[PDB]
RNA sequence: ACGGCUUUUCCGGAGUGUAAAAAGCUCCGGGAAUAAGGGCUGGGCAAGGCCGGUGGCAGCCGCCGCGGUAAUACCGGCGGCCC
RNA sequence: GCCCGCCGCCUGGGGAGUACGGCCGCAAGGCUGAAACUUAAAGGAAUUGGCGGGGGAGCACUACAAGGGGUGGAGCGUGCGGU
């Protein structure tokens, strides 16, 4: 139901490093390394490819960001339905 | 072990010298004596600096608490190194804005460092653009050119 | 002083002695406390000190040293166990220490405080301080030391007037015993209390052991139990 | 090396005889290359 | 709350003071009038088991430790303690 | 243990017996030996329990051994997960 905004994008999880931390691949071409926070972190499992929100550092918007959101599979059908994701993003 | 020696009553020389050589083994005194201390302080002795933020960041505390602890890069302007402060109060960073200038000074831990859940972080922040940082917390003030 | 002699005389006639010392007492062969001591009568029935020393029975002249609480591990888990630190005296020449243990704190302090009685002992007291010299028993009439577990006590005596320079268990101690004026020294764990206590207790109960003359008793003014005006 | 024999015990640590080992492997590699 | 009193201090004058001034000191007129803050409040360590917010978030914390929707420990109100 | 002598060594845990310098050895190696930074304990003796692919004693057809009858394969009755 969330919406990204500003310079949130949608990303999809490719690699779980350890310590918190998540690979991401946008939906421009820039592979980032993500780092949980703590808020969600504590309530919410996240495996290896799934849709999440993405925003990015102040600081050295390129390579690093955050993950803020993640979406169920019902929300990943309506957002399909929606039409605000098609299956090429869903498989790279 | 036997007796402490020497206690001959002509002897002193050798008991002051045990007295000079073992005392080197005292890490207060070696400090002073030697002034190490000096050597790596970034504020070279003062009791307080003043410096220009650069930018801020969180920090996480240690187990098993949680939380997020708020706090600014700083660079001083005496020697143009750049130290972490941590600003104290309930939504202090909101008074931070980047290039401001600030006031730190010790953050009161033992032995002169840092203090509570956040080891590497000793210092914190006391004035910004000359005006007391505790104030502008609690009100009665209002921070200066906007 | 009133309320205690009736007191002890209504302690007197309901009670029923069960050993040899309780039977002299009751008999009226002993009359003063300071025949139960000196000849390795053992003591087992607390009223005799009711009767002898009733005044050790006011609220003011008892003290709690500390309560603690201990465990025990079982499958069924923990089992705790109360241990309480307790002191009595006359304020003028007798004291006694006490451990009692027990399932509530209320049980733990009766027999503490009860156990106290049954380790009363007598001391010596006089002036033997270089800038005092007065011949009153204020203070200890010598340097003494006691120690326990790793606790190691030394007394002092002070000048009139200068007060307890001691800690605060040592302070009760003291003050119970009849003591105004005293320096100290100590080393090891004063934190355990219970070893403090025992070494103050024990540095108290060596001023009977040092050898003295005729003359030391006229120049300290050493007085031997009650200060008897 | 001098002696320390608290590092013996086993408790929350590796064998002594093994770091031993590897650092004296880690202090040739030093060596050679201060050779060249 | 009623009735009474004083003027260190405050306001306006005379003398003395001072190289000259200013302070200070002695008198005269008016009038309770002109004058209290900072830290702390779970233990160490004196002081609340009260109310309203927040909800492992925000925050506190010299050390030990609080906060996961019934917080004596964070923010605020009302009380209280030390100087 | 109480007393009279002399020499050697130690000063919270790690970094570290490491880096740099020097001497000795054919080599492998020996002796001497810091700092930045990091940490609230590390370490000792003893107590109560729980555990052991440690020992001993005892017990049980929801244990075995000696036996009798079965369930697990089919269709259906009923309860549970999932969809
Ligand atoms: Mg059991
Ligand atoms: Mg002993
Ligand atoms: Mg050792
Ligand atoms: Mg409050
Ligand atoms: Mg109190
Ligand atoms: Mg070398
Ligand atoms: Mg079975
Ligand atoms: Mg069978
Ligand atoms: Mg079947
Ligand atoms: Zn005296």
């Amino acid at each position: 139901v969330p919406l990204p905004e500003g310079n949130q994008l949608f990303g999809v999880v490719e690699q779980a490093l350890g310590a918190g931390w998540m690979d991401v691949r946008c939906e421009d071409g820039k592979i980032r390394r993500c780092r949980i926070p703590g808020k969600l972190r504590r309530r919410v499992w996240i495996r290896v490819g799934d849709l999440v929100i993405v925003q990015p550092w102040p600081v050295q918007s390129d390579k690093r960001g955050d993950i803020v959101y993640r979406y169920t599979q019902t929300q990943v059908d309506w957002l399909l339905r929606k039409g605000k994701i098609t299956q090429e993003f869903l498989t790279g | 072990p036997g007796k402490k020696a020497p206690n001959g009553e002509f002897a002193g020389r050798k008991l002051k010298l045990k007295r000079k050589k073992f005392r080197w083994s005292d890490i207060r005194y070696k400090r002073r004596v030697l002034r190490l201390k000096e050597k790596s302080d970034p504020l070279e002795g003062a009791p307080q600096a003043r410096g220009i933020v650069l930018e801020k960041i969180a920090v996480e505390a240690k187990q098993p608490n949680s939380g997020m602890r708020k706090a600014v890069r700083v660079q001083l302007i005496k020697n143009g190194k750049v130290v972490t402060a941590f600003c104290p109060g309930d939504g202090a960073i909101k008074f931070i804005d980047e290039h401001d200038e600030v006031i730190i000074e010790g953050i009161g831990g033992p032995k002169g460092g840092s203090m509570g859940d956040i080891p590497g972080i000793r210092y914190k922040v006391v004035k910004v653009n000359r005006v007391s940082l505790k104030e502008l917390v609690k009100g009665r003030k209002e921070k200066p050119r906007r | 002083s009133q309320e205690w002699k009736e007191y002890a005389k209504r302690v007197l006639d309901e009670w029923q002695p069960k050993t040899k010392l309780g039977m002299l007492v009751k008999e009226g062969q002993i009359t003063d406390i300071h025949e139960i001591f000196r000849k390795g009568y053992q003591i087992k029935e607390p009223e005799i000190i009711d009767v002898l020393l009733p005044e050790v029975n006011a609220r003011e002249n008892q003290e709690i040293l500390d309560i603690a609480l201990t465990v025990r591990m079982t499958d069924s888990g923990r089992r705790v166990r109360f241990r309480v630190l307790a002191a009595v005296g006359n304020r003028d020449g007798y004291v006694g220490l006490g451990i009692g243990h027990g399932r509530e704190v209320g049980i733990a302090i009766r027999k503490a405080i009860n156990y106290a009685k049954l380790n009363i002992i007598e001391i010596k007291r006089g002036c033997g301080s270089w800038e005092c010299r007065c011949r009153r028993p204020h203070s200890v009439p010598f340097t003494v030391e006691g120690k326990e577990g790793s606790v190691r006590v030394k007394l002092i005596p002070g000048p009139r007037g200068l007060g307890l320079v001691i800690g605060d268990v040592g302070k009760k101690i003291l003050r119970l015993a009849g003591i105004q004026d005293v320096w100290s020294q100590t080393l090891g764990e004063t934190r355990t209390t219970v070893n403090f206590a025992k070494a103050v207790f024990n540095a108290l109960y060596n001023t009977n052991k040092v050898v003295v003359t005729p003359e030391m008793i006229e120049r300290y003014g050493i007085v031997v139990g009650r200060a008897m005006p | 090396m001098k002696r320390r024999p608290r590092k013996w015990k086993k408790k929350g640590r590796m064998r002594w005889k093994w770091i031993k080992k590897r650092i004296r492997r880690l202090k040739r590699q030093r060596k050679k290359e201060r050779g060249l």
